[PDB]
RNA sequence: AAACUUUCAACAACGGAUCUCUUGGUUCUCGCAUCGAUGAAGAACGCAGCGAAAUGCGAUACGUAAUGUGAAUUGCAGAAUUCCGUGAAUCAUCGAAUCUUUGAACGCACAUUGCGCCCCUUGGUAUUCCAGGGGGCAUGCCUGUUUGAGCGUCAUUU
RNA sequence: UCUUGGUGGUAGUAGCAAAUAUUCAAAUGAGAACUUUGAAGACUGAAGUGGGGAAAGGUUCCACGUCAACAGCAGUUGGACGUGGGUUAGUCGAUCCUAAGAGAUGGGGAAGCUCCGUUUCAAAGGCCUGAUUUUAUGCAGGCCACCAUCGAAAGGGAAUC
RNA sequence: CUCGUAGCGGUUCUGACGUGCAAAUCGAUCGUCGAAUUUGGGUAUAGGGGCGAAAGACUAAUCGAACCAUCUAGUAGCUG
RNA sequence: AUAUUGGCGAGAGACCGAUAGCGAACAAGUACAGUGAUGGAAAGAUGAAAAGAACUUUGAAAAGAGAGUGAAAAAGUACGU
RNA sequence: UUGACCUCAAAUCAGGUAGGAGUACCCGCUGAACUUAAGCAUAUCAAUAAGCGGAGGAAAAGAAACCAACCGGGAUUGCCU
C-alpha cells in the first residue's frame, strides 16, 4: 500500500538530471536562409567532453548574417571532425564529414 | 512648572521656535547634570514645555492649512474628517435622499395624511 | 564620548557635535551598546582640548 | 544512537523571528511563518483552533485605535473643540 | 553567534535590561501584592528561543 | 459548555501503570500529565453539566390559582391562623379589619404610619424591623444580605397615594382587589396573612 | 464537471462518497463568470450576467458592472440602491438573478425547502422551541 | 528497670483542610451598531527622578492640547506664588495633535536595521560625486485628462 | 492500579568508587581537605587538559560587594547572588555575485484558500548626446533584443601592517 | 590492493553498568581506513506521503504508517 | 416582527465560591514545554490602623532571650481559622 | 500631407476605490468520518463538523409565473398549530 519507485521517478525530486557541468543542450544552427538556399561556413574551435554524455561537443563557429557578431553554435562531434576544421551548413554545401 | 499653552498662542512662529531651541538646550543642560545628581525632577518640566511647544507650532500650521484650502473642493486628507471609513463611504445626505421625479410628484400628489379616528 | 540616537550615523554626530559644542572632530568611532543604546567615540582634532570642553559642557 | 547522541547534533534552526507577529515560527526554507502564514495576506486561522484564535485576537494586544472608537461613537463623532474657558 | 543579526542582539539587549530583580520601592507601596520578579530569566536556567 | 473541556487530553492507556483517564499532554507546566475531563478530575468537567432548559416555570390551571386565592382570603378571617403564621393580631378588635376608603389618598408615609397603628398593627409594624437579621450563608453575597418578616398586608381598590406612602414601611405590602397575588396573602404557603381591608375593596371583593 | 481534487483522485470515505469524475457544482457558470470579474472589478458591483457566446471549452458572458463611486451612480435616484454596503460582492452571496436562480429562491410548493434559504430553513425545522411554561 | 515499639491527651511541629469572606466567574434579560489604504487588528523596540511586569504612551513617549472639576500625588524624593486660581491632579472628560520600526503594508528587498530612483533644499570650489533636511515612487479597477499604436478604418490631399 | 495536593515506612539506608594525586607552611576568615600565595610532588605531553574560531548560547566576559538558596561533601570560592563597567573598522566579515534552488510579473488553471510557470504566445527599455548659452542639458539624433527578486558570515570578491 | 593510526563503524566478551555517568554509555577485543570514503553549511523531496545498496528500515527518543488540534464526552453485549 | 456563546453599555440570579466558578479572582493565555503547529500551570485572606518589633543582651551571623507595639504576636510579612 | 472614427495602450496624469481584521448571528460554496442500524455496503450521523468566499446592525426573503379547489384567500419574516 506504499508507492513504488517507478512512480516516485516521475515527480522529479530526486530523479532529476545532474546538469551542472554539461556544456550546453547539443542542437544544430536554426534553420534559415543561409541554411534554405546557400550554405555558411563555420569553424570547430574545440572538441569538448559533455559530461554525462559518452560523446565529445565540437563548438563549430559561425558569423551572424545580420548583425555583425559570432555566433557559437554547440555540435555532436562526428568521428573525423578535428579542430580547425571548416564546417559548411545549408543546402548547396558539400557532402564532407561533418557538413 | 513649565510652559502654559494660552501664553504660547500668542507668540508668532520665529518666537516659538527659538522658544523651542532655548527649551532644547536646557534639556540638554540638565540631562548632564542628571549624572551627577541622584535624582532631577527638573526634567519632567522641561520636557512637557517642549511637548507644549512643538504641540502649538502644529496648530499653528494647521490652521493656516485650513485657512488655505479654506472652502474648496480636495482638503488634504489629514485635515478631512475621520468618521470612520464605513461613514466616508457612505452616500451623502444629498444622494440618499435622492428622488426620481416619477417619485417626487406621487409624493406631492399622495403624501401621509394626518386623520384620527374619532369623528 | 557620547550616546547617541541609534539613527545617527557617522556623518549626523560629526555634524552635530560641531554645532552644538563648537569643535571640529577628527574622527567617530561608533558602537552599539549591549544594552540598545549607541555610544560614540569623537574625537577632536589637536586645536581642541576635550579635558577643557568636558567641563565647557558641565561633566568632569 | 537515536537518543542522546543524536540530541547533540542539534545546533541549526528551522525557524527565525517572523517579522509580522515576532514568534519564531518563520521558517527559514520555506519562507512561511507557522503561526501567522505571513507573507500571506490573510493571517493564518483556524476553526479547530479556538485557544490559537483566542491568544492573538483582537484585545490581546494594544489596541491602538479600536480603544477610542466607542468613545468617537457615543459623542457622535465630534469635530471641532469644546466651548469654553474655566470655572 | 559573535557575529549576530542587529535584530537578535536588539532582544539581547531587551533581555539584559529585563534581567534585575524588583525594585524595593515598589513593595512599599498601597496596595501592593507585587512580592519578587516572577519573570526572571538565567542563561544557566532557560534559554530564551531567540 | 466548554467548561472542563478547554484542554487536549487524551488518554495514556494502559502500559504506563496508571489508571487510563485522559491526562493531559505536553511537559514542563505543572498541568502535564494531570487527568482531566472526568467528574472526578480537577478541572474536569461536572457530572450531567447543568443546562438552561431545564424546567424553570411551572404551569398551574388557573382554576385551581383561582381555589387558591380564595382560599387564601378565607384564612385572613378569623385569627387562629393569623395569630398561627405570626402577625400579632391579639389586640385587634376584630378581623376582617376593614378600614376607611380615605386610607387609599394618604401621601405621605408619617400619615400613613399613624393610621396602621392607631387601627392595631402597630406590634405587626414592630415584630418587623426587630426582626432584621443577616441571611445564615451564601445568600448575603448574592444581593439578599437581609432577612425580616411579613408584615400587615394592604389591600385598596383605587391607589390615590397609599401604595407609595407605604412603600417605605419595611413588611407593609399593597396589593388591589383585583389582583391579590397568593404570594402575598400566604407566603411561605402559609395561610393566614394580616390584612387591612379599605372599605371600597372589601366592597369590591362581591 | 466540477473536478474534485482529492489528490490522486482518491476516496478515503464511503463508497457512497467515492465519485470523482462525475460532482457538478451547484453553482452555475454564470455565477463563477461574475464572482470572477467581482473579484478583479472590486471597487464596482456586479448588476447582472448574459450569455454572449459558447464552444467546446468555454461558455462566455458579458457581465454588467455599476460604479458605486461615481456621482452619475451615487445621484440618480434609480440606480443609488447599489451604493450601499449590504450589495458589497452580490455575486459571492448570490444576490444576482443567477444566484437567485441556484439558491432555489422562488415562491411556491416546489421550494419549500429553498425560500428564505436552504440552511435557514434547516435551522429552524431542527430547532426546539422550549417556552416558559412548557407547552 | 530502661531503651525500643504501640495507644491516648496536652503543648509544639509539618501540612493547608474546615469555617467565614470575595474588585472574579457563570447564566439570563435589556439597549446600541461603531474596525481598516485618512493605514486597522496584531507585532517589535522604546519611553518615568528612582519600574522588572501589568496598565498607559510613542523621540511631543506612564504623555502634549482642549474642556470640566477644584487642591492634590504619595513608597520615597522633589516641587508645591499656583492654592480667592486661565488652577494641583497616576483626576475625569476628550472634539486638537503627536503616533518610532512594522503589519492588509504599498519604491525594491528583508535570517539585511540591506539597496535604488525622482523633486525641492543645505553644505562640501559640483546638473553628474558625497552627506544632511523635507516630499515622493505598490497592484487591480472605474471615470476623466493627455500622449500615442494599429492599411481596423473614413473623409481629404500638388 | 480514581483526580489534585500533602505525607510516611523503607532510611540516616542504598549510595556519593571512571578520567594516576596529592602534601607542607603562611595569609584571609567566625569557620579552610577544598580559597589565595609560596614550596613540593605530579599529569595533559603539540591529533594537548595548550592558543583560536564555526554553529549555538547571550553577558556567562571584567571589577567591587556578598554567601540565604545553587556548586548531590564543604566553601571565605564561583559560570551563583547584588551593583556596575565593558564590544571603537574605508582595509575583518555582513552588505555585492551567482550555485543547487527559491520566487513575483505577463498569462493560463482552480468554487476558492491559491496552483503552474521564470521567459514564457506581453505594446515588458535605459544608454551615452560629439560635448555646455534658445537647455530645469534635449523639444534630436545615435546606440542597445536582454526581461524581476531572493539564494554562501567555508564558494567568487578593491584595499592594513 | 593490503598492514595500521586519525577517522568512520559496531563483531565478541552474551564484560562493566543495568533505580546507569548514559531512555544505548563505558572498557577490552574488533571491521575498515584514498574511496560506492568521511564530513560541515546551503538546497530539494512531507504522512497513506517522502525516502529506502530493501531491514517494514528511516522520516525530531514517535513508524506494519509521524506530530498537532478538532469532529469527540467517538463506540463498548467487556473490566473496575 | 426574526437571529445574535462577537463588540459596546446596562440590569439581574433559589448559580459557583479559590481542587469550585472561565484555563486565568492574583503582572493569565502569564511562567514554562516544544523545531513547529500547538500545549499550558500553580498562585486569594497579618492587622481597625505597620502600630512591620526602638532599645538591651548572647552570638561571626542567621537568630535567640528580654523589652516593646497591638484587643490579640495562640495575628511577626514562613502572617485569619 | 491633414482631420476624424473604432479598437487597444501608457503616465509617480486628475479624482477615487478593493485588499486585511473580526466573524456570535447572516448569504453562499465545499464537505467528512466516528456513531446508529445490536454485523454491514443503501441509509443514518448530515445536506453536520472541518475548509473556502461575501455582508450588515441585523442579514436573507419579499410585493406571486403563490396557496388553493373555498361562499375562496392574498408580499416576506417569525411564534402557536
Ligand atoms: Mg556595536
Ligand atoms: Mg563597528
Ligand atoms: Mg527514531
Ligand atoms: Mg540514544
Ligand atoms: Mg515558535
Ligand atoms: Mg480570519
Ligand atoms: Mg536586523
Ligand atoms: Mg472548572
Ligand atoms: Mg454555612
Ligand atoms: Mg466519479
Ligand atoms: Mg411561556
Ligand atoms: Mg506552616
Ligand atoms: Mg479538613
Ligand atoms: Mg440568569
Ligand atoms: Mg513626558
Ligand atoms: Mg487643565
Ligand atoms: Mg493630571
Ligand atoms: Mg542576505
Ligand atoms: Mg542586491
Ligand atoms: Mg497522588
Ligand atoms: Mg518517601
Ligand atoms: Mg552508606
Ligand atoms: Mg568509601
Ligand atoms: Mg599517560
Ligand atoms: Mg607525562
Ligand atoms: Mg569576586
Ligand atoms: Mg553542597
Ligand atoms: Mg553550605
Ligand atoms: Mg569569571
Ligand atoms: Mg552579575
Ligand atoms: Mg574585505
Ligand atoms: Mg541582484
Ligand atoms: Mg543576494
Ligand atoms: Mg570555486
Ligand atoms: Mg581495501
Ligand atoms: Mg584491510
Ligand atoms: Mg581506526
Ligand atoms: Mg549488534
Ligand atoms: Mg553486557
Ligand atoms: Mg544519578
Ligand atoms: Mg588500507
Ligand atoms: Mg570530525
Ligand atoms: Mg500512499
Ligand atoms: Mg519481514
Ligand atoms: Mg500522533
Ligand atoms: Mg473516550
Ligand atoms: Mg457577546
Ligand atoms: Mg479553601
Ligand atoms: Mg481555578
Ligand atoms: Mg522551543
Ligand atoms: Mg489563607
Ligand atoms: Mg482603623
Ligand atoms: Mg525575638
Ligand atoms: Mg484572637
Ligand atoms: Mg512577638
Ligand atoms: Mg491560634
Ligand atoms: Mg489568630
Ligand atoms: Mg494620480
Ligand atoms: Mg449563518
Ligand atoms: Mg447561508
Ligand atoms: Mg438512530
Ligand atoms: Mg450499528
Ligand atoms: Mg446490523
Ligand atoms: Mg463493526
Ligand atoms: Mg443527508
Ligand atoms: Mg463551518
Ligand atoms: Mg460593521
Ligand atoms: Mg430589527
Ligand atoms: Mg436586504
Ligand atoms: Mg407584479
Ligand atoms: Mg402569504
Amino acid at each position: 500500500g506504499r508507492v513504488i519507485r517507478n512512480q516516485r521517478k516521475g515527480a522529479g525530486s530526486i530523479f532529476t538530471s545532474h546538469t551542472r557541468l554539461r556544456q550546453g543542450a547539443a542542437k544544430l544552427r536554426t534553420l534559415d536562409y543561409a541554411e534554405r538556399h546557400g550554405y555558411i561556413r563555420g569553424i570547430v574551435k574545440q572538441i569538448v567532453h559533455d559530461s554525462g554524455r559518452g560523446a565529445p561537443l565540437a563548438k563549430v563557429v559561425f558569423r551572424d548574417p545580420y548583425k555583425y557578431r559570432l555566433r557559437e553554435e554547440i555540435f555532436i562531434a562526428n568521428e573525423g571532425v578535428h579542430t580547425g576544421q571548416f564546417i559548411y551548413a545549408g543546402k548547396k554545401a558539400s557532402l564532407n564529414v561533418g557538413n | 512648572a513649565g510652559v502654559k499653552a494660552y501664553e504660547l498662542r500668542t507668540k508668532s512662529k520665529e518666537q516659538l521656535a527659538s522658544q523651542l531651541v532655548d527649551l532644547k538646550k536646557e534639556l540638554a543642560e540638565l540631562k548632564v547634570q542628571k549624572l551627577s545628581r541622584p535624582s532631577l525632577p527638573k526634567i519632567k518640566t522641561v520636557r512637557k514645555s517642549i511637548a507644549c511647544v512643538l504641540t502649538v507650532i502644529n496648530e499653528q500650521q494647521r490652521e493656516a492649512v485650513r485657512q488655505l484650502y479654506k472652502g474648496k473642493k480636495y482638503q488634504p486628507k489629514d485635515l478631512r474628517a475621520k468618521k470612520t471609513r464605513a461613514l466616508r463611504r457612505a452616500l451623502t445626505k444629498f444622494e440618499a435622499s435622492q428622488v426620481t421625479e416619477k417619485q417626487r410628484k406621487k409624493q406631492i400628489a399622495f403624501p401621509q395624511r394626518k386623520y384620527a379616528i374619532k369623528a | 564620548v557620547f550616546q547617541v540616537s541609534m539613527k545617527a550615523n557617522k556623518y549626523q554626530i560629526k555634524k552635530a557635535v560641531k554645532e552644538l559644542y563648537e569643535v571640529d572632530v577628527l574622527k567617530v568611532n561608533t558602537l552599539v551598546r549591549p544594552n540598545g543604546t549607541k555610544k560614540a567615540y569623537v574625537r577632536l582634532t589637536a586645536d581642541y582640548d576635550a579635558l577643557d570642553i568636558a567641563n565647557r559642557i558641565g561633566y568632569i | 544512537g537515536k537518543g542522546t547522541p543524536s540530541f547533540g547534533k542539534r545546533h541549526n534552526k528551522s525557524h527565525t523571528l517572523c517579522n509580522r507577529c515576532g514568534r519564531r515560527s518563520f521558517h527559514v526554507q520555506k519562507k512561511t511563518c507557522s503561526s501567522c502564514g505571513y507573507p500571506a495576506a490573510k493571517t493564518r486561522s483556524y476553526n479547530w483552533g479556538a485557544k490559537a484564535k483566542r491568544r492573538h485576537t483582537t484585545g490581546t494586544g494594544r489596541m491602538r485605535y479600536l480603544k477610542h472608537v466607542s468613545r468617537r461613537f457615543k459623542n457622535g463623532f465630534q469635530t471641532g473643540s469644546a466651548s469654553k474657558a474655566s470655572a | 553567534a559573535a557575529q549576530k543579526s542587529f535584530r537578535i542582539k536588539q532582544k539581547m539587549a531587551k533581555a539584559k535590561k529585563q534581567n534585575r530583580p524588583l525594585p524595593q520601592w515598589i513593595r512599599l507601596r498601597t496596595n501592593n501584592t507585587i512580592r519578587y520578579n516572577a519573570k526572571r530569566r538565567n542563561w544557566r536556567r532557560t534559554k530564551m528561543n531567540i | 459548555e466548554k467548561a472542563g473541556h478547554q484542554t487536549s487530553a487524551e488518554s495514556w492507556g494502559t502500559g504506563r501503570a496508571v489508571a487510563r483517564i485522559p491526562r493531559v499532554g505536553g511537559g514542563g507546566t505543572g498541568r502535564s500529565g494531570q487527568g482531566a475531563f472526568g467528574n472526578m478530575c480537577r478541572g474536569g468537567r461536572m457530572f450531567a453539566p447543568t443546562k438552561t432548559w431545564r424546567k424553570w416555570n411551572v404551569k398551574v390551571n388557573h382554576n385551581e390559582k383561582r381555589y387558591a386565592t380564595a382560599s387564601a382570603i378565607a384564612a385572613t378571617a378569623v385569627a387562629s391562623l393569623v395569630l398561627a403564621r405570626g402577625h400579632r393580631v391579639e389586640k385587634i378588635p376584630e378581623i376582617p379589619l376593614v378600614v376607611s376608603t380615605d386610607l387609599e389618598s394618604i401621601q405621605k408615609t408619617k400619615e400613613a404610619v399613624a393610621a396602621l397603628k392607631a387601627v392595631g398593627a402597630h406590634s405587626d409594624l414592630l415584630k418587623v424591623l426587630k426582626s432584621k437579621k443577616l441571611r445564615a450563608g451564601k445568600g448575603k453575597y448574592r444581593n439578599r444580605r437581609w432577612t425580616q418578616r411579613r408584615g400587615p398586608l394592604v389591600v385598596y381598590a383605587e391607589d390615590n397615594g397609599i401604595v407609595k406612602a407605604l412603600r417605605n414601611v419595611p413588611g407593609v405590602e399593597t396589593a388591589n382587589v383585583a389582583s391579590l397575588n397568593l404570594l402575598q396573602l400566604a407566603p411561605g404557603a402559609h395561610l393566614g396573612r394580616f390584612v387591612i381591608w379599605t372599605e371600597a375593596a372589601f366592597t369590591k371583593l362581591d | 464537471n466540477r473536478k474534485r481534487p482529492v489528490p490522486k483522485g482518491a476516496t478515503y470515505g464511503k463508497p457512497t462518497n467515492q465519485g470523482v469524475n462525475e460532482l457538478k457544482y451547484q453553482r452555475s457558470l454564470r455565477a463563477t463568470a461574475e464572482e470572477r470579474v467581482g473579484r478583479r472589478a472590486a471597487n464596482l458591483r456586479v448588476l447582472n450576467s448574459y450569455w454572449v457566446n459558447q464552444d467546446s471549452t468555454y461558455k462566455y458572458f458579458e457581465v454588467i458592472l455599476v460604479d458605486p463611486q461615481h456621482k452619475a451612480i451615487r445621484r440618480d435616484a434609480r440606480y443609488n440602491w447599489i451604493c450601499d454596503p449590504v450589495h458589497k460582492h452580490r455575486e459571492a452571496r448570490g444576490l444576482t438573478a443567477t444566484g437567485k436562480k441556484s439558491r432555489g429562491i422562488n415562491k411556491g410548493h416546489k421550494f419549500n425547502n429553498t425560500k428564505a434559504g436552504r440552511r435557514k430553513t434547516w435551522k429552524r425545522q431542527n430547532t426546539l422551541s422550549l417556552w416558559r411554561y412548557r407547552k
